[PDB]
């Protein structure tokens, strides 16, 4: 488990994540304006219909 | 849209997050059932799950 | 560390941010006790009858 | 490009170099300025005005 | 050194200084009293709100 612990240490040492003030998602970089983070995520029942 | 294509009106659950100069935010505000309030990192997930 | 803050990431814990230390001698007769809260951390302790 | 020397409230020194696009409004800069300071939204260190 | 991407680049460790062409401030704990008032009357002379 510890070798994963360092990976998180990198996250802590590198980037900022937050469950923002009204439960939306807000995330900040420690250094940059121009920083190349982009996410798209999907749920098992995203989309399709009967 | 989540691919990068156009997020038409029917692309409800199909979009990226929303960037700012130094930070990004996901725009949907996750609310605990009934609470109209919001979760913490150390909050278990079932309180919101549809 | 205690991680009752619900992490399995016990770096958010009392021990990470403060620590205590006792001392007593074995050949002269001295004794002392010390505690250390690291930078960014103030601490206070409260009692139930102790 | 912008080039910098800064010294922190504790006192430790730091230089910086970063790019600037032509259409940077001060707000765009004032959004980076937080990261540039380490004045992250998660943890303020200074308060600014123009 | 380059690049100086908007993912701002930084250096640290300039250790001391003696005299410099540096930033400016009006506030502090200590005082110089008469000359300060004289300096302030200069602001009246210059009309310096700024």
């Amino acid at each position: 488990y510890t070798q994963i612990q360092q990976l998180m240490k990198d996250s802590q040492a590198t980037v900022d994540v937050s469950m923002d003030y009204k439960g939306r998602i807000s995330v900040t970089d420690k250094l940059s304006s121009g920083t190349n983070i982009e996410i798209s995520l999907s749920d098992s029942q995203s989309g399709q219909f009967p | 849209d989540t691919d990068g294509n156009a997020a038409n009106g029917a692309d409800y659950d199909n979009v990226y997050f929303e960037k700012n100069g130094n930070t990004v935010y996901g725009n949907v505000s996750q609310v605990i059932k009934g609470s109209n309030a919001y979760a913490t990192d150390s909050t278990k997930l079932s309180e919101v799950m549809a | 560390n205690t991680d009752d803050n619900d992490n399995k990431n016990s770096n958010d814990d009392v021990d990470d941010h403060i620590n205590a230390s006792f001392s007593y001698d074995a050949k002269t007769g001295d004794g002392l006790f010390q505690i250390n809260a690291k930078s960014g951390f103030k601490v206070a302790i409260e009692d139930k009858g102790t | 490009t912008l080039y910098v020397q800064g010294t922190k409230p504790d006192g430790t020194s730091f230089k910086s170099a970063v790019l600037v696009k032509p259409e940077d409004t001060l707000e765009d800069v004032m959004e980076n300025i937080g990261a540039l300071y380490g004045n992250t939204p998660n943890n303020k260190v200074v308060e600014v005005s123009m | 050194a380059p690049p100086f991407t908007t993912t701002s680049t930084v250096q640290n460790g300039p250790n001391f200084s003696f005299s410099a062409n540096n930033s400016l401030t009006i506030d502090e704990p200590n005082v110089d009293i008469i000359k300060d008032l004289d300096s302030m009357i200069d602001a009246v002379l210059k009309g310096n709100m700024r």
